[PDB]
């Protein structure tokens, strides 16, 4: 490729600048190094939390600035490091290549391109760790969003801002949740509206390659990568690498959200970042604090959700709306971390492990999960005319709470557990197949009106699949305003009730 | 030569402090060799602590190690044989012919620690990988460079069928295969390299097909660490050294995490929350992440599992759970069942048969197999508590084909030359796809089904039916 | 508008009282109902039957 | 720079002799243009359908299924079937 | 042939590389160290009377 | 030293779990850097050294015989320990004596499903495995079908007599 | 002497009848409402009533529950537990006292009830 | 642990108890006291002789009226006089 | 490597390096979050009460070789280094 020797003779000259200027006489010298943290003495002017270049090559921030040894840690594998090798100030807090242009493209650490696919442009460059916009700044959620698998979306919405959370056991597919929740990002992304744009920028904190190998697949598959810009870090990367990512996908979000334009985000899986963040304490020389973790660990997690907030006109009305995913062992709800993070994410959907294997390929437990925000920024179909419908969501949970070992005390209690439980057979909205705004709260007002509470309980995995198509295919006036008139009317509502009955009918 | 100077300082149990003169001390892994009385003692540099001081966790068992031993640095990982010579035998992961046999003399030496490979030449949409075994060869939407255990049984049979699986995969495919034992017992080890003497896949004198790179239980908690990875590079070197795509058997995920957590304990790290350390993943993210598909073959080991107690409160079980595509129930029964193998395709579930993934004749099969062993299956437990007269029409016809299904199933095993001297048998794609569409399409259906007991493929079921229905009567 | 096309073997079927027992017409409707959503699937699933030659060559 | 210009130099003139001039290379002995140029030009063939993936092998749509135009036979049983099915109405 | 494309190109940077080793290895066999020293000097030299 | 002679020999590292537990002390004051279970993980290297150190000689060396006899202390049976497991994963078995049937008056009470000897067969007696065959069988039902306890009445008779054997047993 | 006599007696009878069915939940749920005292199972039904009236509509949880806030007066509150610990009205339903004001807002409810579920 | 181990003994007020209604709440049979009555003035004692003995009736009763069903004359006696005392 | 480094901890830092006439009077090096290290009072009866010269009394139950340590029992404001 004779681009790449163009490629070469820039960055050589860059280097040559670089050395004939190089303006490093006093710079420290790496004391000794080890578990990705290396102890440096020198560097007598370096200013906290700036990378440091190191002269292996991989490069790390510098987090305790103790007297005298200044410490950082290694981003990256120390196989190639070792002690005495000269330590490069970078003279910049870390920053991460951060722009519009990184679509599609899965950036390492502070955004090195991993995938292959070259440069990618820069719409700024911030340091990882940014200050949240405040209180005046701040706004409320005024305007919803879809989370494309109904998933008791309807009824625990995700809206502008709505710092959501997860939970579930090793392999539990909670990342799958996350896969489908970003799939959405075509239904209105791929469109061209910016008041529909929600442009999501997913995380991959600690995950085997393989997997985001075929994360990268289902994103290109089904078209996604034109709208996720999916950051890396390998579980055969470095802890620093790993600790710095979801600062990385902050930086992000505030590159996206900040130019005014409504944007979201999904943190993968968080515990491994958590882990990242013990590694990083308890292997450079900070105490441990409570549950054997770093006591930072709520510190951390705060810096990474409290970024994500939804602004207001006066700072262009635009949103990061965050869905951080964290994971248990046993789906375990009480834990440190767990618990911690539930305090600070504004809303829970908590994955089971009998469920998981149980009865459900979405398995979200459906009166455990829980959004801050129901009311506001829901899904005014969802609400606006099926705000009944999402009451009688929590209702028929809390009867289906009931539904164990009592006795058959009426028949009302019994025609509840009936068509709730047809309406949670029909509620799991199938994998990799978001198709949400047109007729969700038609499952539980059939229910209500007993249209498909009639059917059979199994046969609904085919009637519900039936009466899309008939609503598609038939009712696509009445179907495809409910998608775009925003809500479902009276005069809307009979004519679904007459959809409803050819449904029933053929 | 530069040999750098060396002083035994400071053994700290396992772990070793060694202090060497500025600007020769060894990077951090670079391996180091002290030869003592005892032969020879590997150090893998452990951490760079400085002072010209650097501390090591040895390979061996650090016994006898005495002050003021001078160290040198070799300048890079675990030095090892390489190449098709040493394959087949009991190599240490000293890398010296543990087997006895006779040294190694593989004149080139391949490292241990190496750099992960490239994923951005690796297999994304990585080729579907045919293994010999046409009930996993229909049923199981599968890939190149990845990886597959459910191993369940404890060798009941398995190793067995283990060496038979080497012995396949190094013909069919022209490859290599590496069963790497890592704390595996030296009776263990005793009865397997006995076992496989006489099994053929490695001999003390006849053509070799599978990798013994072991480290047993009796080296120390660093060479366990260690050995696993100068298994899947001895692998790696023979699978790029004659382009040749090498199936990988390892000993156990959790024997190799466990054994890397022992490790970093013993750096000094400080407990988790639970039974961890500071640095549990990347012990087994330093070898598993380097084994992919490339174009001169493929890199799709196999992890051994026997599930304890059969409870998935383990994270490293979980996800080498995860790892496999499809499960091969290995019940006991099933092997007395009619099937030597026993690999049960009824646990062969994945999503990822789609219409241009994995192709849609070779779904079908998935589905027909499957669908048919899974109703079989589910009507045994209803109809035969009810009775052999449940059986309707299509409940008949349903188990007449699914224990045709379960009798064809069996292949004669290679590796069984002592077994009942059955010349090896197995199928290919072309066989295997039709064949079993065809057998479920009532081709002999009429056939007794005793036929298809210890029978192959297409190829041969024939001329033993035949065989059965005339040298009889 | 294949909405009416069905609509009035759908009608019939509300009217059927006399037709019920229809023992080879709900199999051509069967046929039907079949050939229009293979028709769905080949519109939707498969891409343009053309080539991308603008860019991709 | 001189360490940059030398580089330069050994990194262009021997890439003119790896790519840029067709002497292949003289410290590796098989040449990469008797080895990729053709025979793995058909690699990628070779991983896709050989003489027909480029081919498409033809494969005409054909017609579907109907009665032969069969209405001395079809008709008349077609008519006392459906007559016996209208015996349960 | 576009997967055939992009494996070649990445063949071809990884050949580049390949012979930049030689390449290297040639710097310091042949003496242009001692052709560099000097260079290496002249650099410095400027650099420190730049401020 | 008995066995390379040649002969055989039984040797009973008895608790061992207490001499894991002394290493563990052992490590801490001589400050070895704790870990999981806070037992240096070195427990587990010395446990396999001393482990690994018996079986059966070939005809290489004159074939000598040695068997271990280690025990172990269940804390609630603790499965997810650290000692506990090396224990049982470096012995080819684990005959996991629970306390429960103990507590049932029985002085040698083993637990029927747990015990699993993987090599107990090169090592078993034809004639004794001619009726085991049945035992485990037995043994298997019985804790398959004692489930139905409040349902007894009904269950079927060939079940009954299951009970009674596996009960007999 | 804070809130009145009968308010201190109020709160001790509720918090017993409370206490009480938390203490027997455990032989409730091992063996019914049945296997144990009529007097018990009355005891048991007032206070899932109670528990279920200790729920009310705030004005700005009208977000979740989306009934409009009701503010129940502490002297008509004192009376409507003392009232339905009393047994004035044992007979109202018991989804009908969940998100209510206070006992009139319960029979109301309670009509409401006869009304729709019937 | 360590100053039931040096004090006295207890009045361990659990929380049923005072949830119970029984203000002040001193769960008599987890209560103890190694003094006793021989540091009590006799007067309470001729009644307190046999109120210990009623409460320890009471709690061997405790269980057999949370069933909630019938029994003996000495149970329901029992049960009576606890709750009474 | 000839040696090990010139040491490992220490417990004392300030630099006359001269006679000790802090036998009544105390130097408060460490002083804060309600636990204070002083210099001086070279045989000081353990657990007694010692008196800050800002105002602020403090009982010391440290009595560590090189400082002894004495809580400040009050609003650690008032305390400052070398009081």
């Amino acid at each position: 490729k004779a681009q790449p020797t163009e490629v070469s003779s820039i960055l050589e000259e860059r280097i040559k600048g670089v050395s004939d200027e190089a303006n490093l006489n006093e710079t420290g010298r790496v004391l000794a190094v080890g578990d990705g943290i290396a102890r440096v003495f020198g560097l007598n002017n370096i200013q906290a939390e700036e990378l440091v270049e190191f002269s292996s090559g991989v490069k790390g921030m510098a987090l305790n600035l103790e007297p005298g040894q200044v410490g950082i840690v290694l981003f990256g594998s120390d196989r190639l490091v070792k002690e005495g090798e000269l330590v490069k100030r970078t003279g910049n807090i870390v920053d991460v290549p951060v722009g519009p242009g990184l679509l599609g493209r899965v950036v390492d650490a502070l955004g090195n391109p991993i995938d292959g696919k070259g440069p990618i442009d820069a719409a700024g460059r911030s340091r990882a760790q940014v200050k949240a916009p405040g209180i005046l700044p701040r706004r409320s959620v005024h305007e919803p969003v879809q989370t494309g698998l109904k998933a008791v979306d309807a009824l625990v919405p995700i809206g502008r801002g709505q710092r959501e959370l997860i939970i579930g056991d090793r392999q539990t597919g909670k990342t799958a949740v996350a896969l489908d929740t970003i799939l959405n990002q075509k239904r209105w992304n791929n469109g061209s509206d910016e008041s529909k744009k929600l442009y999501c920028v997913y995380v991959a904190v600690g995950q085997k390659r393989s997997t985001v190998a075929q994360l990268v697949q289902t994103l290109e598959q089904h078209d996604a990568m034109k709208y996720s810009i999916i950051v890396a870090a390998t579980a055969s990367e470095a802890a620093p690498l790993q600790y710095l990512a979801p600062f990385t996908a902050a930086s992000i979000g505030e590159w996206f959200r900040d130019n005014g334009k409504h944007a979201l985000i999904v943190y993968d899986d968080l515990s491994k970042q958590a882990v990242a963040y013990r590694q990083l304490s308890l292997l450079l020389r900070r105490p441990p604090g409570r549950e054997a973790y770093p006591g930072d660990v709520f510190y951390l997690h705060s810096r990474l959700l409290e970024r994500a907030a939804k602004l207001s006109e006066k700072e262009g009305s635009g949103s990061l709306t965050a869905l951080p995913v964290i994971e248990t062992q046993g789906g375990d709800v009480s834990a440190y971390i767990p618990t911690n993070v539930i305090s600070i994410t504004d809303g829970q959907i908590f994955l089971e492990a009998e469920l998981f294997y149980k009865g459900i390929r979405p398995a979200i437990n459906v009166g455990l999960s829980v959004s801050r925000v129901g009311s506001a920024a829901q899904v005014k179909a969802l609400k606006q005319v099926a705000g009944s419908l999402k009451l009688f969501l929590a209702q028929y949970r809390e009867v289906a709470a009931f539904a164990q070992f009592g006795s058959d005390l009426d028949a009302s209690t019994k025609q509840t557990l009936v068509r709730g439980e047809r309406l949670t057979q029909l509620l799991k909205q199938n994998q990799y197949s978001p198709l949400a705004t047109e007729e969700q709260v038609p499952l539980i007002y059939a229910g209500v009106n007993g249209h498909l509470d009639g059917i059979e309980l199994s046969r609904i995995g085919e009637f519900e699949s039936s009466f899309l198509s008939y609503l598609k295919s038939n009712h696509n006036e009445l179907l495809t305003e409910i998608r775009e008139k925003g809500e479902l009317s009276k005069e809307l509502l009979a004519s679904l009730k007459s959809a409803t009955e050819s449904f029933v009918a053929t | 030569s530069t040999p750098i100077t060396g002083k035994v300082t400071a053994v700290i149990g396992a772990i070793v402090d060694v202090h060497f003169e500025q600007s020769e001390l060894p990077a951090i892994l670079n391996a180091l060799e002290i030869k003592t009385p005892q032969g020879k003692l590997v150090l893998e540099v452990a951490q760079h602590l400085g002072e010209n001081t650097v501390r090591t966790i040895a390979m061996d068992g650090t016994e006898g190690l005495v002050r003021g031993e001078k160290v040198l640095d070799t300048g890079g990982p675990i030095s090892v044989p390489v190449g098709r010579e040493t394959l087949g035998r009991i190599i240490n992961v000293i890398g010296e012919p543990i087997d006895e046999r006779g040294p190694i003399k593989s004149k080139l030496r391949k490292p241990i620690h190496a750099d992960p490979p490239s994923f951005a030449e690796q297999s994304t949409s990585a080729e579907i990988l045919e293994t010999g075994i046409k009930v996993v060869d229909l049923l199981a939407p599968y890939a190149r460079g990845g990886k597959i255990g459910l191993f369940g049984g404890a060798g009941v049979g398995k190793t067995v069928f283990i060496q038979e699986l080497i012995n396949n995969i190094a013909k069919a495919h022209g490859g290599f295969s590496v069963f790497t034992g890592v704390g595996e017992r030296t009776r263990e080890g005793n009865d397997l390299y006995r076992e496989m003497k006489e099994t053929g896949v490695i001999n003390l004198e006849g053509e070799s097909k599978v990798a013994l790179v072991f480290g047993q239980m009796n080296e120390p908690p660093g060479a366990r660490a260690r050995v696993a990875l100068t298994g899947l590079t001895i692998a790696e070197y023979f699978r790029d050294e004659e382009g040749q795509d090498v199936l990988l058997f390892i000993d156990n995920i959790f024997r190799f995490t466990q054994a890397g957590s022992e490790v970093s304990a013993l750096l000094g790290r400080i407990p988790s929350a639970v039974g961890y350390q500071p640095t549990l993943a990347t012990d087994m993210g330093l070898l598993q992440e380097r084994i992919t598909t490339t174009k001169k073959g493929s890199v799709t080991s196999v992890q051994a599992v026997y599930v304890p107690a059969d409870d998935l409160t383990d994270p490293a079980p979980a996800t080498t759970f995860a790892h496999l595509d499809a499960t091969t129930v290995l019940s006991r029964g099933i092997s007395e069942l009619g099937i030597y193998p026993a690999v049960d395709p009824l646990d062969s579930k994945s999503r990822l048969l789609d219409a241009a993934v994995v192709g849609q004749e070779h779904y079908d099969v998935a589905s027909k197999v499957q669908e048919t062993l899974q109703t079989y299956k589910s009507l045994q437990d209803i109809i035969a508590i009810l009775g052999m007269d449940e059986l309707s029409e299509q409940d008949k016809l349903t188990v007449e084909r699914a224990r045709k299904i379960q009798r064809f199933l069996s292949q004669p095993f290679a590796v069984a030359e002592v077994f009942t001297g059955i010349p090896g048998k197995l199928v290919r794609l072309k066989d295997t796809v039709a064949s079993f569409k065809a057998v479920l399409e009532g081709k002999y259906d009429n056939i007794p089904e005793h036929a298809f007991y210890m029978v192959g493929g297409i190829e041969d079921v024939v001329a033993k039916a035949e065989k059965l229905a005339a040298e009889a009567n | 508008a294949k909405s009416a096309a069905n609509k009035l073997d759908w009608a019939k079927v509300i009217s059927s009282l006399r037709i019920t027992g229809s023992t080879a017409t709900q199999l051509s409707s069967f046929k039907k109902r079949n050939d229009e959503a293979r028709r769905q699937l080949l519109e939707l699933q498969s891409q343009p039957t053309e080539v991308d030659f603008s860019h991709y060559r | 720079q001189d360490l940059y210009l030398r580089e330069l130099k050994d990194t262009k003139l021997a890439p003119s002799t790896l790519q840029d001039a067709e002497g292949n290379v003289k410290p590796w002995n098989p040449p990469q243009k008797p080895n990729l140029p053709e025979l793995e030009l058909q690699g990628p063939e070779a991983l896709k359908a050989y003489t027909e993936q480029n081919v498409e092998t033809a494969h005409v749509a054909k017609e579907s299924e109907e009665g032969e135009s069969e209405p001395i036979e079809e008709d008349w049983l077609v008519l006392d079937d459906a007559e016996e099915t209208k015996e349960s109405h | 042939w576009v997967r055939y494309e992009a494996s070649l190109r990445q063949l071809e940077q990884r050949q580049l590389a390949k012979s930049v080793i030689s390449r290297v290895q040639s710097e310091l066999g042949n003496p242009k160290f001692q052709e560099k020293v000097l260079q290496q000097s002249i650099s410095e030299i400027e650099q420190l009377l730049s401020k």
